[PDB]
RNA sequence: UGGGAGAGGGUGGUGGAAUUCCCGGAGUAGCGGUGAAAUGCGCAGAUACCGGGAGGAACGCCGAUGGCGAAGGCAGCCACCUGGUCCACCCGUGACGCUGAGGCGCGAAAGCGUGGGGAGCAAACCGGAUUAGAUACCCGGGUAGUCCACGCCCUAAACG
RNA sequence: CCGAGGGUAGGGCCCGUGACUGGGGCGAAGUCGUAACAAGGUAGCUGUACCGGAAGGUGCGGCUGGAU
RNA sequence: GCGGGGUGGAGCAGCCUGGUAGCUCGUCGGGCUCAUAACCCGAAGGUCGUCGGUUCAAAUCCGGCCCCCGCAACCA
RNA sequence: UGGUUCGUGGAGCCAUGGGGGAAUCUGGGCGGACCACCGCCUAAGGCUAAGUACUCCGGGUGACCGAUAGCGCACCAGUAC
RNA sequence: GAGCUAGCCCUGGCCAGGGUGAAGCUGGGGUGAGACCCAGUGGAGGCCCGAACCGGUGGGGGAUGCAAACCCCUCGGAUGA
RNA sequence: GAAUGCCGGCAUGAGUAACGAUAAAGAGGGUGAGAAUCCCUCUCGCCGUAAGCCCAAGGGUUCCUACGCAAUGGUCGUCAGCGUAGGGUUAGGCGGGACCUAAGGUGAAGCCGAAAGGCGUAGCCGAAGGGCAGCCGGUUAAUAUUCCGGCCCUUCCCGCAGGUGCGAUGGGGGGACGCUCUAGGCUAGGGGGACCGGAGCCAUGGACGAGCCCGGCCAGAAGCGCAGGGUGGGAGGUAGGCAAAUCCGCCUCCCAACAAGCUCUGCGUGGUGGGGAAGCCCGGGUGACAACCCCCCGAAGCCAGGGAGCCAAGAAAAGCCUCUAAGCACAACCUGCGGGAACCCGUACCGCAAACCGACACAGGUGGGCGGGUGCAAGAGCACUCAGGCGCGCGGGAGAACCCUCGCCAAGGAACUCUGCAAGUUGGCCCCGUAACUUCGGGAGAAGGGGUGCUCCCUGGGGUGAUGAGCCCCGGGGAGCCGCAGUGAACAGGCUCUGGCGACUGUUUACCAAAAACACAGCUCUCUGCGAACUCGUAAGAGGAGGUAUAGGGAGCGACGCUUGCCCGGUGCCGGAAGGUCAAGGGGAGGGGUGCAAGCCCCGAACCGAAGCCCCGGUGAACGGCGGCCGUAACUAUAACGGUCCUAAGGUAGCGAAAUUCCUUGUCGGGUAAGUUCCGACCUGCACGAAAAGCGUAACGACCGGAGCGCUGUCUCGGCGAGGGACCCGGUGAAAUUGAACUGGCCGUGAAGAUGCGGCCUACCCGUGGCAGGACGAAAAGACCCCGUGGAGCUUUACUGCAGCC
RNA sequence: CGAUGUCGGCUCGUCGCAUCCUGGGGCUGAAGAAGGUCCCAAGGGUUGGGCUGUUCGCCCAUUAAAGCGGCACGCGAGCUG
């Protein structure tokens, strides 16, 4: 669930944390962790290209297997369920019968000790990876490749899934986490089921510092700035917007669609998103 | 208070050093210029 | 001990009809609605018809004046888990019973919190008509809500 | 030592009272509408929510103390 | 100090573009009703804030006076 | 678009980023939109002295300065600071 | 020019000593089982007091200053953004 | 001769201010031409979580001696961080390199850019991170983990022996890790001893004493001992760890498992080598053959890669171990001996400071370690004091005003004042005891009160010992003594009530604003399907993100509670394969030029021709907006009701003289003797109002209002005292300012405020301490205002462009 | 305008008189007492508080009275802010 605190300090009043119920191994696999280069939000020009980032906890990057069709027909056992700081989701450690050890994003209902596999031959059972065309229409699925062999790009966030709507030619029809209706190629791989830790969204950070722990520096409102800095800058005392609400760089930020109309992928998007 | 000048030999050599100068076209011009005026030092003295 | 009837309760699945919406055909000068109309939708191609897709809710005929439950209440179908009850044989125990201030659980609808869902319906609301007025009754729309999960609320013409 | 009591400091209950404010009860022939009683001219009553000058209306479920 | 306004009883057209004062309500008369409101049929009432000028002619165009509601009054 | 005196002008000429795209002397460019006549010239390969520029350097000469002048420095000055 | 200053990156380091006593765990009551109450244990926190250290609230002094921002008295944070 | 001119020189202010923390001096004796200031001694005072000691930056000879005193030194100077000369820094083991990586930097390959250049994988560079071999003592005027002595260790090369399938920039293990809490055992360090060693000492009434005073250790290989760290063992298979593999990984099997074993650390002991006080004899000699023991306290340090809990999930690479590959097995490596070999750089001295950063020998700034003892509950607080260091580089007097810093004050007790500003009060610990309200944590240290020393007696539990004595940490009960007073000194909250605003901890205008502002968890809107959107860049390339809609960007609002109404006509935005316009282009009715012509050249209407705009729609937690005039109730007053005009629609709930109320100190009530402030009401709200959020809210606040109690020099109202200045003397000696000055008052006059002109009056010459009315005193070419066809920043549906997007 | 610091307070005064009080008077619709009103007179005096930044003013308690004005709305090289 979601663990609560008694209000013994003001921020403790609302702060909520993960239950970590599913977690079975509390340190990572040495052979599978590489160092994380923290950016600060700065590019190779040294320039801040993403505002309000930095100062967060040190992290190691667990290398995750987003391919899976590496080891086709080679089964693996669920050795443990672990903490990854780099994603909303949890990661499952697999010991293959090969001896090879890899990480995958852990789906909901995945239990430690069960045996998972990848391939056309695979059973439709939670934690298995098949190319989409061999998965029964109407079944929940995650970790979806966008193009064949190019890597798992869809539904990797805690509690997300995409569902298989139907088929047409060499493509299948998916409903993504956003509720968009997409044509994804038939040979694109996908893991059945949805990502675990679906109680993620119910977490209440509780205080400024919690955000700062996450590498999230304070976000300052344009309205609080000056005309040199923002369209919403200036004015004597508090001021309304006074123009169409805008970004620091001047584009409109309420409702202005931005995705490039002539994008080649337009041919493959059936229905724009949901709510 | 803390003042503006905090001597640091590594910083000096790396910012205004001869090797620093020679890399950048502007730095080389500083050298050319200082050589033309006949400066005794083309570059700050620092004990390495 | 053996036997029966049942929308009693819970969990998980699954079926077709209908409305809406989306796509493709074919097709044209209106459709819708009323007491009569107007708003509304439709040559930017609607209504009516055929094909395909998605999604939600409710279960037609059976269906009864019927059945179950202590009450609230319970209705497609399938399985699991589970309560109460009646009958028969007269086998077991031997008054172990009845009621019940407190307590405790249950408790339609609405409403509330967090998250999902949202086809139809529809407080609020907007528009059109009626009307002296019409903050209504009727009409075209429409948000919460109705639906699922969990936790609250604990009311009733909770009636025989 | 105890000790009537006096003093200081904070609590509890009752009483009277207060600019103002909330509805209540009464008050021969006030202003507005007409909700209910006949199918009361939209059956009524209802718990609840929301709304409106006001009675009231509407939604959701319920009862007949309604249909004739 | 700058602006709009003044017209049957009430609220508003007409002025801009001179000649022709209108719309809803109210008032009155007659209907329907046992009666009243609603409703139906007809009717009256402004002489245009006043004073002067322009004009053949002024609600209408120009100028004073009175009123009537607006907007401003900043740098110290 | 640039260059020429030429700022779109009647705007040729020389150059060229884009599109199209020939011919070999009966070929081709030019003579200020364009046409015809009359001429001038021979693109899309390269090189080429002298006359011209300048003064770190050496010298010559000043109706040039004469230590606040003359170079920033007559002197251990691009120094001390 | 980031040897001041502002943000980020990498690698090191500092935070006397007291105080409060969350979750959990154990035991006891409890109930069909629970929720739950009790005691002990425990040692949470942009928790409390307060040095170092980081500040700079109120006042006074200083004002060709000790100082081109200082001094004294007081006052803020002090396991955390 | 003037430019607040430029350069230089010298004046004035002036023998004036000042001579840099108020920690403080006095005397004797040396030196010497000269001494408050240099040397020596005694006395006195100051620092001692430093103002003492080590280390790193930085400084660069300042270090040590000798000789000096012109300048530097805020005075003097015989002294010096000054001048001159000489001397001084010693390493295989300490630091850095010949080792390794981090951010970052650079960069074969590769990419991009007019040129310069930008980027970039591997590699390489890059350290206060990882790895790595020295500890104690003596010595010099000055160096010492470096020289010397004792004990100890590392690498390289060669050789001997035993041993093995040897061999790597390749594989694999290890290296390798957070925050908080914390066990066991030690050590650093400390306290005590009736014990051991010690020169001495008996004072002034007492003490020859179990009296005083002093000291009672340091380093140390192998071995052993204690405490910990790390590590399972053996087979079979194996398709994975880009080749191989007996290594690791996976599966199976046997065995055993907080043991043990194996190995690695720390502490102890340890052959040995050192060290060794007070006192008084001139740094040394002596003590001294010094003693070198026992008990207690006890780390934040060691064992350390220990343990536990938590979430925010906590570097790399080499050294080292292992696996094999070319290769090679006369080699090669492993082990133990042994000889040999072991380079470059730093090393002085300052280092919280007179040697570093601040123009200064500057009350400022500067990272790390050590930082003794007693007492106060603790402590790095506080007072004293040890080792050690200092009395701050002008003094001597006097005892005015006035200023600073400080102490006390009769009666009053906020009457002071914008304000209790400031200063009192309160103050630690222990015990009792504590309200509204609340989100059940809190509010709480609420408030309020009691105790606090010392002596004797009895006693209760813990650590170490042993289960005891002793030492040591917690306590409890009774009887007494003293003073004005027992946290007797120093350090250490005044409290309450009620409003506004912001939930809260935080943050901010370096150097006049710390707030109510920013931030914040949280809420909603919106964009984005991943080669994402968006940001940076001409680009390449990055960030986003090694992320993937429970995610990332943008925007408003800003815990939480109850809520967030009506307007889509204008603007934005979103949707709309129609219609209207629409640029290049296409198309070429038809005209035009020239030509004898074939021809070349030019204009050119219809018609087809995108986005955009028009147009049709949707949209408010999008830009925004949310009426007027008349009448009307069986008293008056008011208007639930009505009439009409306009609008896209006419402000809902909740609030309201408000951080908003002009009229205004609105009116009423409360508090006060008295209240333009305050709180509570009313509502004709100049000009609240619902995420530029509305109405509330416990807790919080160096924010801003109002009040009360306490207590006070704030005040009535001032008085006295203290020190540092002011003042006098010796030493040193500035500054701004300054047209020149032989520089009075009144009434006038004058460019309208006269020392300077007129009349009058007054006045000997010259200083010193004082006060500030004037010299329209100083300072700054008014910052307000205007002017200038001066400038800049910012804005927009001003103009014209440009990037960017379509 | 190459600068004449600007409200109010505090402190320190001084001047005017168109007199608030005290002294002296005339007229009174002056019985007395207590007033009204005018003349003379500037010697001295002219309170402490609540509210506001306030000057002013209102209020409280007194008073013989609680005067009004000038001095750069007297006075910031005197202070406050
Ligand atoms: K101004
Ligand atoms: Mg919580
Ligand atoms: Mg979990
Ligand atoms: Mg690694
Ligand atoms: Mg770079
Ligand atoms: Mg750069
Ligand atoms: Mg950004
Ligand atoms: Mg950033
Ligand atoms: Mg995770
Ligand atoms: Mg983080
Ligand atoms: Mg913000
Ligand atoms: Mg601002
Ligand atoms: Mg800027
Ligand atoms: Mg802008
Ligand atoms: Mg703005
Ligand atoms: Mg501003
Ligand atoms: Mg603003
Ligand atoms: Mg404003
Ligand atoms: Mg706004
Ligand atoms: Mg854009
Ligand atoms: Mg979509
Ligand atoms: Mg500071
Ligand atoms: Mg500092
Ligand atoms: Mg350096
Ligand atoms: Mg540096
Ligand atoms: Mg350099
Ligand atoms: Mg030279
Ligand atoms: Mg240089
Ligand atoms: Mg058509
Ligand atoms: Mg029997
Ligand atoms: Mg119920
Ligand atoms: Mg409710
Ligand atoms: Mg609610
Ligand atoms: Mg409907
Ligand atoms: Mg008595
Ligand atoms: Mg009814
Ligand atoms: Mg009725
Ligand atoms: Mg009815
Ligand atoms: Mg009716
Ligand atoms: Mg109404
Ligand atoms: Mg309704
Ligand atoms: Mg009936
Ligand atoms: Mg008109
Ligand atoms: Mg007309
Ligand atoms: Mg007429
Ligand atoms: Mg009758
Ligand atoms: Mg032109
Ligand atoms: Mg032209
Ligand atoms: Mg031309
Ligand atoms: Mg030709
Ligand atoms: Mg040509
Ligand atoms: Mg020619
Ligand atoms: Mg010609
Ligand atoms: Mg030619
Ligand atoms: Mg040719
Ligand atoms: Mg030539
Ligand atoms: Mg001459
Ligand atoms: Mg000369
Ligand atoms: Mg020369
Ligand atoms: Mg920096
Ligand atoms: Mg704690
Ligand atoms: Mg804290
Ligand atoms: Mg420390
Ligand atoms: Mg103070
Ligand atoms: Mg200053
Ligand atoms: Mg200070
Ligand atoms: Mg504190
Ligand atoms: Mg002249
Ligand atoms: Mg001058
Ligand atoms: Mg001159
Ligand atoms: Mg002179
Ligand atoms: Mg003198
Ligand atoms: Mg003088
Ligand atoms: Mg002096
Ligand atoms: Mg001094
Ligand atoms: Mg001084
Ligand atoms: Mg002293
Ligand atoms: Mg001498
Ligand atoms: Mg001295
Ligand atoms: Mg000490
Ligand atoms: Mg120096
Ligand atoms: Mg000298
Ligand atoms: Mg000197
Ligand atoms: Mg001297
Ligand atoms: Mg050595
Ligand atoms: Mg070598
Ligand atoms: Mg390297
Ligand atoms: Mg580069
Ligand atoms: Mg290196
Ligand atoms: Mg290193
Ligand atoms: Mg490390
Ligand atoms: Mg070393
Ligand atoms: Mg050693
Ligand atoms: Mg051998
Ligand atoms: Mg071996
Ligand atoms: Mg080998
Ligand atoms: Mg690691
Ligand atoms: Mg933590
Ligand atoms: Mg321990
Ligand atoms: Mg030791
Ligand atoms: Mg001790
Ligand atoms: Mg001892
Ligand atoms: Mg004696
Ligand atoms: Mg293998
Ligand atoms: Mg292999
Ligand atoms: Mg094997
Ligand atoms: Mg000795
Ligand atoms: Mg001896
Ligand atoms: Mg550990
Ligand atoms: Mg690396
Ligand atoms: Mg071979
Ligand atoms: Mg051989
Ligand atoms: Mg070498
Ligand atoms: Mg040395
Ligand atoms: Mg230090
Ligand atoms: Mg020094
Ligand atoms: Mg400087
Ligand atoms: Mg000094
Ligand atoms: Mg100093
Ligand atoms: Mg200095
Ligand atoms: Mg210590
Ligand atoms: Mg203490
Ligand atoms: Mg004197
Ligand atoms: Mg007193
Ligand atoms: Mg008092
Ligand atoms: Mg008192
Ligand atoms: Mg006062
Ligand atoms: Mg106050
Ligand atoms: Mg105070
Ligand atoms: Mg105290
Ligand atoms: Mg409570
Ligand atoms: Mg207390
Ligand atoms: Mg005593
Ligand atoms: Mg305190
Ligand atoms: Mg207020
Ligand atoms: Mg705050
Ligand atoms: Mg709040
Ligand atoms: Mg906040
Ligand atoms: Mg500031
Ligand atoms: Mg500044
Ligand atoms: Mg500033
Ligand atoms: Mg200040
Ligand atoms: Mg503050
Ligand atoms: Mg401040
Ligand atoms: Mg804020
Ligand atoms: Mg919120
Ligand atoms: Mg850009
Ligand atoms: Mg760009
Ligand atoms: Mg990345
Ligand atoms: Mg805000
Ligand atoms: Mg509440
Ligand atoms: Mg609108
Ligand atoms: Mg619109
Ligand atoms: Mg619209
Ligand atoms: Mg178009
Ligand atoms: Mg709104
Ligand atoms: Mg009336
Ligand atoms: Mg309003
Ligand atoms: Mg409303
Ligand atoms: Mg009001
Ligand atoms: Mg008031
Ligand atoms: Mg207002
Ligand atoms: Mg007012
Ligand atoms: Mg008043
Ligand atoms: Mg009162
Ligand atoms: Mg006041
Ligand atoms: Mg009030
Ligand atoms: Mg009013
Ligand atoms: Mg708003
Ligand atoms: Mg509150
Ligand atoms: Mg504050
Ligand atoms: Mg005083
Ligand atoms: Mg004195
Ligand atoms: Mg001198
Ligand atoms: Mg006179
Ligand atoms: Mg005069
Ligand atoms: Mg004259
Ligand atoms: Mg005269
Ligand atoms: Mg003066
Ligand atoms: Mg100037
Ligand atoms: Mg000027
Ligand atoms: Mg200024
Ligand atoms: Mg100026
Ligand atoms: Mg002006
Ligand atoms: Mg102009
Ligand atoms: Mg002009
Ligand atoms: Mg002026
Ligand atoms: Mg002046
Ligand atoms: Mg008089
Ligand atoms: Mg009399
Ligand atoms: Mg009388
Ligand atoms: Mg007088
Ligand atoms: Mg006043
Ligand atoms: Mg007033
Ligand atoms: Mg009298
Ligand atoms: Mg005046
Ligand atoms: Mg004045
Ligand atoms: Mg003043
Ligand atoms: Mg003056």
């Amino acid at each position: 669930a979601v663990k609560k605190f008694k209000p013994y300090t003001p921020s403790r009043r609302f702060m909520t944390v993960a239950d970590f119920s599913e977690i079975t191994k509390t340190e990572p696999e040495k052979s599978l962790v590489k160092p994380l280069k923290k950016t600060g939000g700065r590019n190779n020009q040294g320039r801040i290209t993403v505002r309000f980032r930095g100062g967060g906890h040190k992290r190691l990057y667990r290398i995750i297997d987003f391919k899976r069709w590496d080891k086709v027909g080679i089964p693996a056992k669920v050795a443990a369920i672990e903490y990854d700081p780099n994603r909303s989701a949890r990661i499952a450690l697999l010991h293959y019968v090969d001896g090879e050890k890899r990480y995958i994003i852990a789906p909901d209902g995945l239990q430690v000790g069960q045996q998972v596999v990848a391939g056309p031959d695979a059973p439709i059972q939670v934690g298995n990876a098949l190319p989409l065309r061999f998965i029964p229409v109407g079944t929940v699925v995650h970790a979806v490749e966008l193009e064949p062999k190019k890597g798992a790009k869809l539904a990797r966030a805690a509690g997300t899934s995409a569902q298989i709507q139907g088929r047409e030619g060499d493509y299948v029809i998916l409903r993504l986490p956003s509720g968009e209706l997409r044509k994804v190629h038939g040979e694109c791989y996908a893991t059945v089921g949805a990502v675990g830790n679906a109680d993620h969204k119910n977490i209440v950070l509780g205080k400024a510092g919690r955000s700062r722990w996450l590498g999230r520096r304070p976000h300052v409102r344009g309205a609080a700035m000056n005309p040199v800095d923002h369209p919403h800058g200036g004015g004597e005392g508090r001021a309304p917007r006074g123009r169409p609400p805008a970004s620091p760089w001047g584009w409109q930020t309420k409702g202005l669609k931005t995705r490039k109309r002539r994008k080649p992928s337009s041919r493959f998007i059936i229905a724009r998103r949901k709510k | 208070m803390k003042r503006t000048w905090q001597p640091n030999r590594r910083k000096r050599a790396k910012t205004h050093g001869f090797r620093a100068r020679m890399r950048t076209p502007g730095g080389r011009k500083v050298l050319k210029r200082r050589r033309q005026k006949g400066r005794w030092r083309l570059t700050p003295a620092v004990r390495k």
